[PDB]
C-alpha cells in the first residue's frame, strides 16, 4: 500500500496511488490498482493494513452500488464521504477495527464542483484542495502549499502531481513502483495510462 | 394450548384478500376526513377533527397534523395512538439518514420505510395491522413538492390531490372537478376547505373543528417553510374565503 | 383447527397422509434398476406450449454416483436436493470416499419429519434416489415425506403411478440390460402420460459406475423413442 | 364466547375468569375474620378436618410470611401455598434490597400487582384465593390489608371472608357503629382473640371446640399462631362469662 | 409452558370496530364518576371514594395519585389497572426523561408516554387493553397548566374541563354551563364540588370525596431549604378537613 | 498461571511391509525426572484392523484415541457396518485434530 | 360451555375440570397406601399380574428419593416417574446448598408447588397421579399424599387408586384401635393385609405385593424395600386374614 | 415469536394459503413479457380508475434488480417490494463474492427460493405475487425470460403473462407467437406485446407501460407518445 | 371425540386419546416377538414389504454390543428412540466405563416418551419396541410402549396378530425359560411363537429377521441366507 495522493483543481479531482505491493523483502507486484469506483462520478483510493484495504473498499462499493439501484440515482460525493466516515467511525470501537485510510474524489453534478475528501481509519473526515495519507504528506503538503493554485486546469494539476511523484521518488526510502493516475470530472472517471 | 384463541391476523381469504387489512380500512373510513392538495408553489394539508366538544382545549392540540422533519409532514386518518408509534419511527428514521449522509432524507425513501413496516404486520408476527392511513406532504431537491398516501396494507402511491378517512368518494369527485395543474397555494387552500365543507357530516364547518398546514417556498429564496396554522389563522382563512 | 403433529384415530399422521395426496397429483416419474445401471425417467408436463420445456428440471444430480427424480410439489425439493448434495460432499470431506446411496437416502429422510409447532409442514414431494456404491452396487430408493424409504428393483411415483407400478411388476426381471430398461421406462411413461410422449415432454437419465450420473439430451432420447415404436409394431 | 375462557373483555366490559376465580374462593367452605386491638392484630379462621385419616396439625390456611407478617387464605390449598411461597420470597428479598422489613401494606400492594397481571396477561390464570395480610407495622400500627383475584386491595378496621362473610361483616359493622372507634379497645391480645371468637360465634350461629378454629396473632416484632391448647384456654375464658 | 400467546387479542371486526377497546370503554362507563377543571391559575381533579365495605379504611385507597411534583392523575374504570399504570407512569417519567434532562417531563409528554403504554396493550401479543380512562392534570414552565384525558385505545385529548365514568354525560353538561376562561382556582374547586354532588348518592363529605389541585408551588411541602431554584411541588391533595370547609360555603 | 499441558515422554514407531504393518511404542510413562509407570501401553487396537498411538501429552493422547475409537463405532452405526478404510480413518483423524486448532491436542499421532 | 377443554380455565362454579379429569385417571389406577407408625412410615402397592410372562419381583414401582424418602403412586405411571425425577433434583439441590438432607414437609411442598404449577397454564397437562410419600427427618416421621391439583396434607394413613375406599376404611379402624401408635413391623403386616383387602375391587387379575419402609429403629432412618423372610411373613399374615 | 403453521395441507392435498395467494395474483393488474431475437419486452397494465395520480413519483411496475436484469409482477404491491429489495441485495452480494453479476436463471431461482420458504415456515403467509424476471446473462446475447409464483416453482418462457385476464392474453400469444421465429426486431417485439395487452386493457391511454431490455445493461422505458404511436398504428391496421 | 385434538388434553373419563391413537399405529405394525432363557435373549421379527419390487423394511436395530431392540409401528420414531438409546449406552461407557443396564435403558425410554405426552405442540411416539440385552444380571427382555410404560418379561410379542404368539409363549413358558447354553434352540422356540401370528403368509428367507444376545454372544442380526437354517 503506502502512497495515495489527491489534488482538486478547477474542474476535476485527480488521484495518484502507488503500484507496489510489498510483503517482507519481496515486491510481490508492481501494477496494483489501489482504487474502486463507487459510482460513475465517485472514486475511492485506499491504503493501510493487508486484507483490510480491499475488503473495506469492496464492501463500500457494494453498498453504494446497492443504493444506486434502489433509488435509480447517484449519491453526492459529500453523502458518500459521510457514509464512509460513519463506517470507519463505527469500526474503530469494534473487536477488530479496519485499519484503512481513504481518499474520496468525486464530481458533484448538482453543483458542478469537484470535491476531495480525506478520511483516516479513525473516521476523521476533511474536505481539502489536496490530500495525502501516510508519510507521503510529509513531503507533498509543503510542496503543494507552494505550487498549488485553486483555479488550475486538469493539465496543470497533472504537472503539479508529477512534481509530487518526482520528490517522493527522490526522498522516500522505499521503491513504490510509480503511480496509477485517475481523473474525476463532469464526464466521469478515466485513467491516464502513461505516467 | 393457545391455538384455540388465535385470530390468524395475517392470512388470506379464499378470494385472496387480507381480512384484517380490509377491516382496518373500514375502520379508517369512519375517521375525520383529511385532504392533501399539491400546487406548483407549495402543498396544503387540511383535516377535520372528529365531532368536537365545546369544552375541548383547541389551540394546544394536534390530533391530525404531525411534523416529521423540517421538510416533511403528515395528515392522519385512523387510531391516533397507532399513528404516533409510526410517526416516532419515521422521525427517528429521518434522523438516521441525516446522520449517515449529512443530507435531509428524500421524501419517498421515508414513505417507503414506513410503508414497509406496515406491510410487515400483514405477512408475519400474528399481530393486528396499524389502523392508520397517512397523507405525506413533503419537499426534497430531487422531485420538489410531493404528496403520498399509505394505508394498512403497506401500499403507497403519489398524488396531485387526495383524501383519506370519511367520505373520500365524495371528496375525490369534488377535487377531480376543480383541481388544475397550474394552481397556486392559495387556490389550493380554498379548494381544500370548500371540499371539507361539502363532505363534512356536521351542520357547518368552524375553525375549532379544523387543523391546517402548508409547505411553501415562502421564506427567503430556494428554501422551505412548514406552517401549522394556529386557530386564529384558521379562523381568518375561513372568513377570507367566506365560509363563516 | 387442530395441531400439525396430530394422530388420526387409525394411528396415522394427518399432515403426512395429506402430503401423499399432493404427490398423487404430481407428474409421473419412474426408476428401474439393473446390473448395468439404474434408469430414471420423468413426465415433464408443461402447462402451456409457450413454456420452454428444457427449463423443466425434475431430474437432478446429487453427486457423480447419485441422481434424483422427483414428483409432487417440486419447489419443495430444492432444499432436499441442497441438503443431499451437502451431505454427500461433506461425507467425502470427512472420509475421503464416496458416500453410500443408502446413507445418502437416510440423511434426506431425516429432514422429512422435522416439522410441527423445524419447518411448518411436511414436504409435498416424493423422490426416487438412484446411484451406485462399491458395497451394494446399483440401487434405487423411494423417499417419502413420512421419513420412510424403501429399496426398489423398479418404482413409479406420481399421478400415473399405480397403473405404471402394476406394469413394472410384470416386466421386471433380474437380467434386464440398460437398453432394455431405458425402453421400458419410455414404454410405461407413454402408457400413463396424458399428452403423447416425445423428446420434449419426457426425459431420461441413468447412473453407471463407469460414467456416473448422466441426463440424456433430447436427440439421444428421440432415437430411443423411435427405436421403441419400431419394436412394438414388430410383434 | 371464548371471552369467557381467557382474561379478555366481554361485550358488557367484564372479566369472567376473574369472576369465576372469586367463586373458587369459597370452594373450601371456610370463613375467616380479622380485627385490630391497640397493640395487636388478630386473625381467626374455621378449621374443618372431615377425614379421620388426616394429620390435623398439617391442615392450615394461615401462614407466617415473615417475622412480622401473617397471611390467611380463603380458597383452595394449592393456590394458597403458591401465594404464600411467593409472598415469603418477596418479603425476604425486600429486606435484602432495602435494609428494612417489608410493611404489610406494601407486600399486599405487591401481591395485588402480581394478581392484576394475571387479569391482563392471557397465559396466566388468576389464583382462586383471597389473601388477608396482618401485622403490627412499625409506622402504621396494627394493620389488615386484603387481596383478591381482581388485583384489588385496601386497608381494614376489620374484615371477614368466606361463604358466610356478609353475616360476619354486618355483625362487626354493628359493633363499631356502637363502640365508635377504629379498633378493639383491649390491652391484651388474649382478650382480642376472645372478642374475635365471640363475634364469630354470634354471626355464624355455631359453637366451637378447640379443633374447629385456627388463630394467628400479630404483635410488635412477631406474628405467631396458637396451638389447640392456647385456643382451648381461650374458649374456656369465653364460657365462664 | 411459556407464553404461547404471541398473537393479538384485539383485532378488527368486519365493521371496523376494535372489540376489546369498545368493551374496555364500556367498563369505563360502569366506573365511578371523576372529573377535571382547568382554571387560569390552577387545575383541579376530583372523584368519589365509593367504598367496598364500611369496615375498609378508604384513606388507604388513594384514587388521586401524584405522578411528578407538578403532575397528578385520577381515573374511572378498573382500579387495579389504574394502580399499575401509576407505577409505570412514575417510572417512565424518570427513565425516559428526568435521568436524561435533569428535570421532570412536561405534562403533554408524560401523558404521551402513558398513551404509548396503553396503545401497546391494544396490539401486543397475549394481552387485553387497560380498562381505565385517565384524567391527568399538570403544570410545566413553558406550557403552564393543562388537563388531558387518556382512553383505553391510547388516544388522548386536552380539555378545559370534562368528566368520565358513570354520570359523565350529565356532568359534562353541568360543566359547560359553569365554565368560563376567567375562572380562578378557588372558583373551579367550588364548581367541581357542585358537579360531583350530582353523581354522588350517599354521604358527601371530605371522607367520601378525593380531590387534588395543580396550583402554586408549595415550599412548606418540599422537605428542605437552601436551593433558591427549588420552590416545591405544585401538586397538592386537599385534606379531609379542607374539603369540609368548602362544603359549608356551598 | 495454570499450564494445561504436560509432557509424558515415551516414543513410538511405525513401519509398513508388503502385506503387513507394525506400530510399536515403549511402555514407560514419565513426568519431569520421575517414572509414573513402567508398563502403561500407548498403542491401541481400534477395530477394522487399525492400530493407533497418540504420543506426547498422555491426557490429550487418551482423549483422541478414545474419540477415534468412538468415531469407528458410529461409522458402523451410520453406514451399515461398513469397514473403515485406513485412508478414511486418516482423514477423520485430521478433522478430529484440526477441530482443536486453537487449543491443540499436544501429540504426534501415528496409525 | 367448553370450560373443560383447556387446562387452567375456571368453570363458572370455579373449578378446573382438566384437573378433575386427571383424578379419574388416578381412580382408574391400582391401589397404593401409606401407614405412619411409631418412628417411621410404610409404603405398599398392588401390582396387577397381567400375564404369566411378567418376571416376578422385577417391575419395581416404589421409588426412593435421596436416601431417606419413599414415594409410591397410583394412576399414570410415567407421570409418577416424572414427578419423582423432579423430586430427586429438588432434594439434591436442597442438600447441595444446606448440607442436611431435605426435611419431609419441605420436600412435600417442592412436589406440591411443581404439581400446582401444571394447573396454571393451558400448554401443560396436569399430573395423572396421586402420590403417597414420606420418611424420617430430624423431627420424626411424616406421611404425605399429593393430588393432581397439587393439594397435599400430612396423614396418619393414606390410600389411593381403585381400592381407595376399602383401604381407607381399614386404615380408619387401625387409627381408632391404636391411638398410642403402631410398630414398624406391625405396620408392614397391616399394609400387606390392606392391599389384599383392597384387591377385592380389582379381583379379575391376581397381583404381586410390594412393600417398603423407613424406621428410625428398624432401618436406621433410611428407605429400604421389604424382601425375603419379612416380606413372605407379611404375605402369610395377609392370606390368613382374608380366610 | 409467533409460530403458527399457516400454510398446511388439506385432506385433498392442497395448501390453501398458497392457492389463495394465487387468487391475489389473479386480482392484480396484468403484466406480460415477450422475448425477441435480441431483446425482451415487459408490458404492464395500469388501472386507469385513478386520475389525479402523480406518475413522476408513483412506483413504476417494472424494477431494475441489477443494471442488466428487470422484474415485473402481478399481485400485492407491498409484498413485491420485499422480494425486490431481497433480490437487489443478492445481486450485489453475488457480484461481491463471485466477481460476476447474476445470471437471470440464478436470480430467478433465488427469488423463487425465497417465495418457497414462506410456504413452509411458521408465523408467515406466502407472497401474494408472481413475477416475470427478464434480462441477459453477463457477456451473453441470448434473451432470458422467467416466471415465478407464490408456491416457489419457476420456469423459462418464450412469452408469458400473469394477473387479471392473463388467460385471455396467454390465449392471444399462444396463437400469435411463432417459436420457430421470434420477433426479429425491437419494434416488432414491442408491437406484439402492446397488441396482446390491448385485448385486455381498455384505451392505450395512461394504461400501458413498456420497458425494453437489450444486451449489455441496455434497459430503457418508453414514454406516453412512443407507446401511443403503437396503439394508434395497430387500430388503423385493425379496420379490415 | 372433542378431547383428542392433542396430547395435552384429558378426556372426561381420564384418557389421553392421542396416546391411544399412537398405540393404534403399533397394532397395524408387522408382528415381532421377544423371549429369553437365563443365558440368551432373542428377538424374531416378520418384516413387511411395500410390494414385490420393494425391500422388506428392517425391524431390528443394534444399540450397543450387549443391547438392541425390534420395532412395530412408525419406523422413523424407532430410529429417534434407538438413536437416543445408542447415546445413553455410549455415555455410560465413555464416562463411567460401564455397560448400561437394560433396566436403566427402559427407565430412560419411559421418561423420554412421557415428556411428549404432557406438553403442547408435541406428539407421542407412534412405535412399540422390544429391547433385549445381556448385562451384569444376565439376559433381559423389555416391552416399550409410547404411553411411557415399560415392562420386563420372559417373553412377548407386539404388532398385528401378536396375540397368537403371546398365548403360545405363555403356554411354552417353562420350556423356553430353561433353554440355557443352547442358542439355536431358543431361536427355533422364538420362530415357532411368531408362526402363531401368521395368516395367508409364511416365513421365507427375505421375510424373517432374527437377533440374539447372550453370555458369550454380542448382539448380532441375522437376515437372508443366515435364517434359511430356521424355516
Amino acid at each position: 500500500m503506502d502512497i495515495i495522493l489527491g489534488i482538486r483543481v478547477q474542474d476535476s479531482v485527480i488521484l495518484a496511488s502507488s503500484k507496489a505491493v510489498t510483503r517482507g523483502i519481496s515486491v510481490l507486484k508492481d501494477s496494483d490498482d489501489k482504487t474502486r469506483q463507487l459510482s460513475p462520478h465517485t472514486l475511492m483510493s485506499f491504503a493501510g493494513e493487508a486484507g483490510d484495504t480491499v475488503q473495506f473498499a469492496e464492501y463500500i462499493q457494494a453498498n453504494i452500488q446497492l443504493y444506486s439501484i434502489r433509488e435509480d440515482y447517484e449519491l453526492s460525493p459529500q453523502a458518500v464521504s459521510s457514509f464512509v466516515r460513519q463506517e470507519l467511525a463505527k469500526s474503530i470501537r469494534s473487536r477488530r477495527p479496519y485499519q484503512v485510510n481513504v481518499l474520496i474524489g468525486g464530481y458533484d453534478k448538482k453543483k458542478n464542483k469537484p470535491e476531495l475528501y480525506q478520511i483516516d481509519y479513525l473516521g476523521t473526515k476533511v474536505e481539502l484542495p489536496y490530500g495525502a495519507h501516510g508519510y507521503s504528506g510529509f513531503y507533498t503538503f509543503s510542496l503543494l502549499d507552494h505550487h498549488y493554485r485553486p483555479d488550475m486546469t486538469t493539465e496543470e494539476g497533472l504537472d503539479l502531481l508529477k512534481l509530487c511523484v518526482q520528490e517522493l521518488e527522490k526522498r522516500m526510502p522505499m521503491d513504490f513502483k510509480g503511480v496509477i493516475v485517475k481523473i474525476v470530472d463532469k464526464d466521469g472517471i478515466r485513467q491516464v495510462d502513461d505516467f | 394450548g393457545s391455538r384455540r384463541y388465535d385470530s390468524r391476523t395475517t392470512i388470506f381469504s379464499p378470494e385472496g384478500r387480507l381480512y384484517q387489512v380490509e377491516y382496518a380500512l373500514e375502520s379508517i373510513s369512519h375517521a375525520g376526513t383529511a385532504i392533501g392538495i399539491m400546487a406548483s408553489d407549495g402543498i396544503v394539508l387540511a383535516a377535520e377533527r372528529k365531532v368536537t366538544s365545546t369544552l375541548l382545549e383547541q389551540d394546544t392540540s394536534t390530533e391530525k397534523l404531525y411534523k416529521l422533519n423540517d421538510k416533511i409532514a403528515v395528515a392522519v386518518a385512523g387510531l391516533t395512538a397507532d399513528a404516533e408509534i409510526l410517526i416516532n419511527t419515521a422521525r427517528i428514521h429521518a434522523q438516521n439518514y441525516l446522520k449517515t449522509y449529512n443530507e435531509d432524507i428524500p421524501v419517498e425513501i421515508l414513505v417507503r420505510r414506513l410503508s414497509d413496516i406496515k406491510q410487515g404486520y400483514t405477512q408475519h408476527g400474528g399481530l393486528r395491522p396499524f389502523g392508520v392511513s397517512f397523507i405525506y406532504a413533503g419537499y426534497d431537491d430531487r422531485y420538489g413538492y410531493q404528496l403520498y398516501t399509505s394505508n394498512p396494507s403497506g401500499n403507497y402511491t403519489g398524488w396531485k390531490a387526495i383524501s383519506v378517512g370519511a367520505n373520500t368518494s365524495a371528496a375525490q369527485t369534488l377535487l377531480q372537478m376543480d383541481y388544475k395543474d397550474d394552481m397556486k397555494v392559495d387556490d389550493a387552500i380554498e379548494l381544500a376547505l370548500k371540499t371539507l365543507s361539502k363532505t363534512t357530516d356536521s351542520s357547518a364547518l368552524t375553525y375549532d373543528r379544523l387543523e391546517f398546514a402548508t409547505i411553501r417556498k415562502g421564506a427567503n429564496d430556494g428554501e422551505v417553510y412548514q406552517k401549522i396554522f394556529k386557530p386564529q389563522e384558521i379562523k381568518d382563512i375561513l372568513v377570507k374565503t367566506g365560509i363563516t | 383447527d387442530r395441531g400439525v403433529s396430530t394422530f388420526s384415530p387409525e394411528g396415522r399422521l394427518f399432515q403426512v397422509e395429506y402430503s401423499l395426496e399432493a404427490i398423487k397429483l404430481g407428474s409421473t416419474a419412474i426408476g428401474i434398476a439393473t446390473k448395468e445401471g439404474v434408469v430414471l425417467g420423468v413426465e415433464k408436463r408443461a402447462t402451456s406450449p409457450l413454456l420452454e420445456s428444457d427449463s423443466i428440471e425434475k431430474i437432478v444430480e446429487i453427486d457423480r454416483h447419485i441422481g434424483c427424480a422427483m414428483s409432487g410439489l417440486t419447489a419443495d425439493a430444492r432444499s432436499m436436493i441442497e441438503h443431499a448434495r451437502t451431505a454427500a460432499v461433506t461425507h467425502n470431506l470427512y472420509y475421503d470416499e464416496d458416500i453410500n446411496v443408502e446413507s445418502l437416502t437416510q440423511s434426506v429422510c431425516d429432514l422429512a419429519l422435522r416439522f410441527g409447532e423445524l419447518m411448518s409442514r411436511p414436504f409435498g414431494v416424493a423422490l426416487l434416489i438412484a446411484g451406485h456404491d462399491a458395497d451394494d452396487g446399483y440401487q434405487l430408493f423411494h423417499a417419502e415425506p413420512s421419513g420412510t424409504f424403501y429399496r426398489y428393483n423398479a418404482k413409479a411415483i406420481g399421478s400415473g403411478s399405480e397403473g405404471a407400478q402394476a406394469e413394472l411388476l410384470n416386466e421386471w426381471h433380474s437380467s434386464l440390460t440398460l437398453k432394455e430398461a431405458e425402453l421400458l421406462v419410455l414404454k410405461i411413461l407413454k402408457q400413463v402420460m396424458e399428452e403423447k410422449l416425445d423428446e420434449n415432454n419426457a426425459q431420461l437419465s441413468c447412473i453407471t459406475k463407469q460414467d456416473g450420473f448422466k441426463i440424456y439430451d433430447n436427440e439421444k432420447t428421440a432415437e430411443l423413442i423411435k427405436e421403441l415404436k419400431e419394436k412394438e409394431a414388430a410383434e | 364466547g371464548y371471552d369467557r375462557h381467557i382474561t379478555i373483555f366481554s361485550p358488557e366490559g367484564r372479566l369472567y375468569q376473574v369472576e369465576y376465580a372469586f367463586k373458587a374462593t369459597n370452594q373450601t367452605n371456610i370463613n375467616s375474620l380479622a380485627v385490630r386491638g391497640k397493640d395487636c392484630t388478630v386473625v381467626i379462621s374455621q378449621k374443618k378436618v372431615p377425614d379421620k385419616l388426616l394429620d390435623p396439625t398439617t391442615v392450615s390456611y394461615i401462614f407466617c410470611i415473615s417475622r412480622t407478617i401473617g397471611m390467611v387464605v380463603n380458597g383452595p390449598i394449592p393456590d394458597a401455598r403458591n401465594a404464600a411461597l411467593r409472598a415469603k420470597a418477596e418479603a425476604a428479598e425486600f429486606r435484602y434490597k432495602y435494609g428494612y422489613d417489608m410493611p404489610c401494606d406494601v407486600l399486599a400492594k405487591r401481591m395485588a400487582n402480581l394478581s392484576q397481571i394475571y387479569t391482563q396477561r392471557a397465559y396466566m390464570r388468576p389464583l382462586g384465593v383471597i389473601l388477608t395480610f396482618v401485622s403490627v407495622d412499625e409506622e402504621l400500627g396494627p394493620s389488615i390489608y386484603k387481596t383478591d383475584p381482581a388485583g384489588y386491595y385496601v386497608g381494614y378496621k376489620a374484615t371477614a371472608t368466606g361463604p358466610k362473610q356478609q353475616e360476619i361483616t354486618t355483625n362487626l359493622e354493628n359493633h363499631f357503629k356502637k363502640s365508635k372507634i377504629d379498633h378493639i379497645n383491649e390491652e391484651s391480645w388474649e382478650k382480642v382473640v376472645e372478642f374475635a371468637i365471640t363475634h364469630m360465634i354470634d354471626a355464624l350461629g355455631t359453637e366451637f371446640s378447640k379443633n374447629d378454629l385456627e388463630v394467628g396473632v400479630a404483635t410488635k416484632d412477631k406474628f405467631f399462631t396458637l396451638s389447640a391448647e392456647n385456643i382451648e384456654e381461650r374458649l374456656v375464658a369465653i364460657a365462664e362469662q | 409452558m411459556t407464553d404461547r400467546y404471541s398473537f393479538s387479542l384485539t383485532t378488527f371486526s368486519p365493521s371496523g370496530k376494535l372489540g376489546q377497546i369498545d368493551y374496555a370503554l364500556t367498563a369505563v362507563k360502569q366506573g365511578v364518576t371523576s372529573l377535571g377543571i382547568k382554571a387560569t391559575n390552577g387545575v383541579v381533579i376530583a372523584t368519589e371514594k365509593k367504598s367496598s365495605s364500611p369496615l375498609a379504611m378508604s384513606e388507604t385507597l388513594s384514587k388521586v395519585s401524584l405522578l411528578t411534583p407538578d403532575i397528578g392523575a385520577v381515573y374511572s374504570g378498573m382500579g387495579p389497572d389504574y394502580r399499575v399504570l401509576v407505577d409505570k407512569s412514575r417510572k417512565v417519567a424518570h427513565t425516559s426523561y428526568k435521568r436524561i434532562y435533569g428535570e421532570y417531563p412536561p405534562t403533554k409528554l408524560l401523558v404521551s408516554e402513558v398513551a404509548k403504554i396503553m396503545q401497546e396493550a391494544t396490539q401486543s401479543g397475549g394481552v387485553r387493553p387497560f380498562g381505565v380512562s385517565l384524567l391527568i392534570a399538570g403544570h410545566d414552565e413553558f406550557n403552564g397548566f393543562s388537563l388531558y384525558q387518556v382512553d383505553p385505545s391510547g388516544s388522548y385529548f386536552p380539555w378545559k374541563a370534562t368528566a368520565i365514568g358513570k354520570g359523565s354525560v350529565a356532568a359534562k353538561t353541568f360543566l359547560e354551563k359553569r365554565w368560563n376562561d376567567e375562572l380562578e382556582l378557588e372558583d373551579a374547586i367550588h364548581i367541581a364540588l357542585l358537579t360531583l354532588k350530582e353523581s354522588v348518592e350517599g354521604e358527601f363529605n371530605g371522607d367520601t370525596i378525593e380531590l387534588a389541585i395543580i396550583g402554586d408551588e408549595n415550599p412548606d411541602l418540599l422537605g428542605y431549604t437552601g436551593i433558591p431554584t427549588d420552590k416545591g411541588p405544585r401538586f397538592r391533595k386537599l385534606t379531609s378537613q379542607e374539603i369540609n370547609d368548602r362544603l359549608e360555603a356551598l | 498461571q495454570f499450564n494445561p499441558y504436560g509432557d509424558n515422554g515415551g516414543t513410538i514407531l511405525g513401519i509398513a511391509g508388503e502385506d503387513f504393518a507394525v506400530l510399536a511404542g515403549d511402555t514407560r510413562n514419565i513426568t519431569d525426572y520421575s517414572i509414573n509407570s513402567r508398563y502403561e501401553p500407548k498403542v491401541f487396537d481400534c477395530g477394522d484392523n487399525i492400530v493407533m498411538s497418540a504420543n506426547g501429552f498422555a491426557a490429550d493422547g487418551d482423549a483422541l484415541v478414545k474419540r477415534f475409537k468412538n468415531s469407528v463405532k458410529w461409522y458402523h452405526f451410520d453406514h451399515n457396518d461398513k469397514k473403515l478404510s485406513i485412508n478414511s480413518a486418516a482423514r477423520n483423524i485430521q478433522h478430529l485434530l484440526y477441530g482443536k486448532r486453537f487449543f491443540p491436542y499436544y501429540v504426534h499421532t501415528i496409525i | 360451555t367448553g370450560y373443560d377443554l383447556s387446562n387452567s380455565v375456571f368453570s363458572p362454579d370455579g373449578r378446573n375440570f382438566q384437573v378433575e379429569y386427571a383424578v379419574k385417571a388416578v381412580e382408574n389406577g391400582t391401589t397404593s397406601i401409606g401407614i405412619k407408625c411409631n418412628d417411621g412410615v410404610v409404603f405398599a402397592v398392588e401390582k396387577l399380574i397381567t400375564s404369566k410372562l411378567l418376571v416376578p419381583q422385577k417391575n419395581v414401582k416404589i421409588q426412593v428419593v435421596d436416601r431417606h424418602i419413599g414415594c409410591v403412586y397410583s394412576g399414570l405411571i410415567p407421570d409418577g416417574r416424572h414427578l419423582v425425577n423432579r423430586g430427586r433434583e429438588e432434594a439434591a439441590s436442597f442438600k447441595k446448598l444446606y448440607k442436611t438432607p431435605i426435611p419431609i414437609p419441605a420436600f412435600a411442598d417442592r412436589l406440591g408447588q411443581y404439581v400446582q404449577a401444571h394447573t396454571l397454564y393451558n400448554s401443560v397437562r396436569p399430573f395423572g397421579v396421586s402420590t403417597i410419600f414420606g420418611g424420617v427427618d430430624k423431627n420424626g416421621a411424616h406421611l404425605y399424599m399429593l393430588e393432581p391439583s397439587g393439594s397435599y396434607w400430612g396423614y396418619k394413613g393414606a390410600a389411593t387408586g381403585k381400592g381407595r375406599q376399602s383401604a381407607k376404611a381399614e386404615l380408619e379402624k387401625l387409627v381408632d384401635h391404636h391411638p398410642e401408635g403402631l410398630s414398624a413391623r406391625e405396620a408392614v403386616k397391616q399394609a400387606a393385609k390392606i392391599i389384599y383387602l383392597a384387591h377385592e375391587d380389582n379381583k379379575e387379575k391376581d397381583f404381586e405385593l410390594e412393600i417398603s419402609w423407613c424406621s428410625l429403629s428398624e432401618t436406621n432412618g433410611l428407605h429400604k424395600f421389604v424382601k425375603g423372610d419379612l416380606l413372605q411373613e407379611a404375605i402369610d399374615f395377609a392370606q390368613k386374614e382374608i380366610n | 415469536g409467533y409460530d403458527r403453521a399457516l400454510s398446511i395441507f388439506s385432506p385433498d392435498g392442497h395448501i390453501f394459503q398458497v392457492e389463495y395467494a394465487l387468487e391475489a395474483v389473479k386480482r392484480g393488474t396484468c403484466a406480460v413479457g415477450v422475448k425477441g431475437k435480441n431483446c425482451v419486452v415487459l408490458g404492464c397494465e395500469r388501472r386507469s380508475t385513478l386520475k389525479l395520480q402523480d406518475t413522476r413519483i408513483t412506483p413504476s411496475k417494472v424494477s431494475k434488480i441489477d443494471s442488466h436484469v428487470v422484474l415485473s409482477f402481478s399481485g400485492l404491491n407491498a409484498d413485491s417490494r420485499i422480494l425486490i429489495e431481497k433480490a437487489r441485495v443478492e445481486a450485489q452480494s453475488h457480484r461481491l463474492t463471485l466477481e460476476d453479476p447474476v445470471t437471470v436463471e440464478y436470480l430467478t431461482r433465488y427469488v423463487a427460493g425465497v417465495q418457497q420458504r414462506y410456504t413452509q415456515s411458521g408465523g408467515v403467509r406466502p407472497f401474494g405475487v408472481s413475477t416475470l424476471i427478464a434480462g441477459f446473462d453477463p457477456r451473453d446475447d441470448e434473451p432470458k425470460l422467467y416466471q415465478t409464483e407464490p408456491s416457489g416453482i419457476y420456469s423459462s418462457w418464450s412469452a408469458q403473462t400473469i394477473g387479471r385476464n392473463s388467460k385471455t392474453v396467454r390465449e392471444f400469444l399462444e396463437k400469435n407467437y411463432d417459436r420457430k421465429e421470434p420477433p426479429a426486431t425491437v419494434e416488432e417485439c414491442v408491437k406484439l406485446t402492446v397488441r396482446s395487452l390491448l385485448e385486455v386493457v381498455q384505451t392505450g391511454a395512461k394504461n400501458i407501460e413498456i420497458t425494453v431490455v437489450k444486451p449489455d445493461s441496455d434497459i430503457v422505458a418508453l414514454s406516453s407518445e412512443e407507446i401511443n404511436q403503437y396503439v394508434t398504428q395497430i387500430e388503423q391496421e385493425k379496420q379490415e | 371425540n372433542n378431547y383428542d385434538g392433542d396430547t395435552v388434553t384429558f378426556s372426561p373419563t381420564g384418557r389421553l386419546f392421542q396416546v391411544e391413537y399412537a398405540l393404534e399405529a403399533i397394532k397395524q405394525g408387522s408382528v415381532t416377538v421377544g423371549l429369553r432363557s437365563n443365558t440368551h435373549a432373542v428377538l424374531v421379527a416378520l418384516k413387511r414389504n411395500a410390494d414385490e419390487l420393494s425391500s422388506y423394511q428392517k425391524k431390528i436395530i443394534k444399540c450397543d454390543e450387549h443391547m438392541g431392540l425390534s420395532l412395530a409401528g412408525l419406523a422413523p420414531d424407532a430410529r429417534v428412540l434407538s438413536n437416543y438409546l445408542r447415546q445413553q449406552c455410549n455415555y455410560s461407557s465413555l464416562v463411567f466405563n460401564r455397560k448400561l443396564a437394560v433396566e436403566r435403558a427402559g427407565h430412560l425410554l419411559c421418561d423420554k416418551a412421557q415428556k411428549n405426552t404432557q406438553s403442547y405442540g408435541g406428539r407421542p411416539y407412534g412405535v412399540g419396541l422390544l429391547i433385549i440385552g445381556y448385562d451384569k444380571s444376565g439376559a433381559h427382555l423389555l416391552e416399550f410402549q409410547p404411553s411411557g410404560n415399560v415392562t420386563e418379561l420372559y417373553g412377548t410379542a407386539i404388532g398385528a396378530r401378536s396375540q397368537g404368539a403371546k398365548t403360545y409363549l405363555e403356554r411354552t413358558l417353562d420350556t423356553f425359560i430353561k433353554i440355557d447354553g443352547n442358542p439355536d434352540e431358543l431361536i427355533k422356540a422364538g420362530v415357532e411363537a411368531i408362526s402363531q401370528s401368521l395368516r395367508d403368509e409364511s416365513l421365507t428367507v427375505d421375510n424373517l429377521s432374527i437377533a440374539i444376545v447372550g453370555k458369550d454372544t454380542p448382539f448380532t442380526i441375522y437376515d437372508g441366507e443366515a435364517v434359511a437354517k430356521y424355516i
